[PDB]
């Protein structure tokens, strides 16, 4: 039995906030935490949610619910359709948490952090080709954007973005085509583009924009937020937030302990012990979510931006691909450990984008290990009923999975799998026998030119709020793990975002399209869509996961306080 | 979110 949407995303308290409090919140993580204040140069999701206080990364734009721009956030954005623009505009009174002005510099300066490769950023898009000037900026051909002006100049408010051609998803937060937030110029502009990463300025000591200021970081661990006096809008009910990251061990006993009020990114395989505990209450929705299985297919050249498909591997040959998908139990893994919150993936949109999911799209949700075995025999590779593996030209068909660590149940699952593919005649390790440690991973995933080490590995993202897949799978993105690069994506990723899926039965069909195609393809094979869930403790005021709730780090506040 | 981001799980 798969849980449905039937948790509330909200814990309407009827007792009364006080004035002041410190609220305890923390993020599972078994990784130290990766503080990176600037968006552009932070590539997980572990800190990007306990950057929220502090403006999310100086996030500019409120949305309603479904994600569609709306007025009255730090900034606005307004398109014109026939000069192919976006204008946004930045409120007079948005400041930096040092009391300086946020300008228009400001935001222009966000681009040239992920466009001038002098940075370091893995965050090139083709979204971002579409900026006229942009992608010759990111060559070096140019030396500024000529695509991004400043009708008041640089130490105005406004600014204007022009592109090649209008996008459907540009009247929605997450859509790629724009960029959504700041950084602080004024503050930055001395420490030399390769050491930015690096810089207290960006790390311990950044400069924010949000309800909240971190007064303290320790690296690895923490962030001690106060209230932001220069914080344009509502002023906060509490005196403070404390975010952590705790291990996936000590998660339930801090929440038994009352140690942490709220605790975010908890895995499927606790939710039977949270779901017992009286002084929480546990909301939940579905997660802006997809894991998928990569195949290592070539290299990236960064240079030139752009994945090629060169690697030499038996997983150039679709067959193969497809049988290693079939073979994997991933309804049976999902039914023992998930507590019915992980649903086996048909397809990589995942139902939150309830109109352009596509529920009737086959996948490999369903294990055929019959039709993985006639697959790999067609393709010629034949079982050597001496070894149990199959073999072509006196070569084994073996492989190395970059398995990662997970919860309990990681080294478990990961097993499961490879005995699965033993059975179909592929011979399956891990990647120097044992799990990867994941900040470990995401530098083996994305430092250029990608490693060949490794054939098979597992992703999972916390997703951009507008469903096109750009920025995962294009050819010019460093996030392309695998580096593949098929014309027939390509053209399948552009249809969904052209001007004639402007009209919506149009681009239904060309997210139905590209759905199928990456199935057959079989480059990425998708995994789980997951239901996610929040334990709050009952003395928190206005905690809701609400994706249109735009104030709630000023709003939320406790009803009494801590032991 | 308004970017892709990686998820540990």
């Amino acid at each position: 039995k798969l849980k449905a949407g039937n948790f509330d995303v909200a814990y309407q308290n009827p007792d009364k906030a006080i004035k002041g409090g410190n609220l305890k919140v923390a993020y599972q993580s078994d990784s130290p935490m990766k503080a990176q204040w600037l968006s552009g140069l932070s590539n997980d999701a572990t800190f990007a949610t306990m950057s929220g206080p502090g403006g999310g990364q100086d996030g500019l734009f409120f949305t309603d619910s479904g994600f569609k721009f709306i007025k009255g956030g730090a900034a606005d954005v307004a398109l014109d359709k026939e000069s192919k623009t976006a204008t946004i505009t930045l409120r007079k009174d948005l400041k930096w948490s040092d009391g300086s002005e946020v300008t228009a510099k400001d935001y222009e300066f966000t681009y040239e952090t992920i466009a001038n490769p002098a940075y370091g950023s893995d965050r090139w898009t083709d979204s971002l080709a579409n900026i006229v000037g942009l992608s010759d900026y990111h060559t070096g051909k140019a030396k500024t954007i000529s695509g991004i002006t400043f009708p008041d100049g640089e130490n105005g408010k406004v600014i204007k973005v022009q592109f090649k051609e209008m996008k459907p998803g540009m009247t929605q937060s997450g859509n790629g085509y724009f960029l959504e937030t700041v950084a602080p110029y004024q503050y930055l502009k001395d420490v030399a583009p390769k050491d930015l990463a690096s810089s207290p300025k960006t790390t311990t000591k950044p400069l924010v924009t949000g309800p909240f200021k971190p007064e303290n970081v320790v690296a690895g661990e923490s962030i001690k937020y106060v209230p932001n006096p220069y914080y344009w809008g509502e002023k906060p009910k509490l005196n403070s937030i404390t975010y952590e990251v705790v291990s996936t061990a000590k998660s339930v006993a801090a929440l038994s302990s009352s140690k942490y009020d709220i605790i975010n990114g908890m895995v499927s395989s606790q939710y039977k012990q949270v779901k017992n505990l009286k002084g929480y209450k546990v909301l939940g929705q579905q997660a802006m979510y997809i894991s998928l299985m990569y195949y290592n297919l070539g290299h990236y050249d960064a240079k030139n931006s752009i994945n090629v498909q060169d690697r030499k591997t038996p997983l150039q040959d679709q067959n193969v691909r497809q049988a290693i998908g079939y073979a994997r139990n991933v309804a049976e893994v999902d039914n023992k450990f998930s507590n019915g919150l992980s649903t086996p993936a048909n397809s990589l949109i995942p139902p939150i984008f309830k109109q352009f999911t596509s529920s009737s799209v086959k996948g490999y949700e369903k294990q055929d290990l019959d039709k993985a075995n006639k697959l790999l025999d067609e393709d010629g590779w034949k079982l050597n009923k001496s070894t149990g593996y199959r073999e072509k030209d006196g070569k084994e068909l073996s492989l190395v999975y970059a398995a990662r660590v997970g919860d309990a149940n990681a080294e478990t699952i990961a097993q499961n799998y490879i005995q699965q593919w033993k059975k179909i005649g592929v011979k399956v390790s891990l990647y120097n026998g044992k799990l990867m440690e994941f900040n470990s991973w995401v530098d083996h995933m994305t430092t250029p030119p990608g490693a060949n080490d490794w054939d098979i590995t597992d992703g999972s993202w916390s997703l951009a709020s507008e469903p096109s897949q750009q920025d995962l799978f294009s050819a010019a993105a460093p996030y392309n793990f695998g580096h593949f690069n098929d014309s027939e994506i390509t053209k399948d990723l552009n249809d969904i975002d052209s001007a004639k899926s402007e009209n919506p039965t149009y681009r239904k069909a060309a997210f139905v399209k590209y759905q199928e195609d990456m199935n057959k393809k079989a480059y990425v094979i998708p995994t789980n869509f997951m239901l996610n869930y929040t334990p709050v403790n009952k003395r928190v005021v206005g905690m809701t996961l609400d994706y249109g709730a735009m104030n709630t780090w000023s709003e939320i506040g406790v009803s009494s306080a801590k032991l | 979110s308004l970017s892709q981001s990686l998820s540990q799980s």
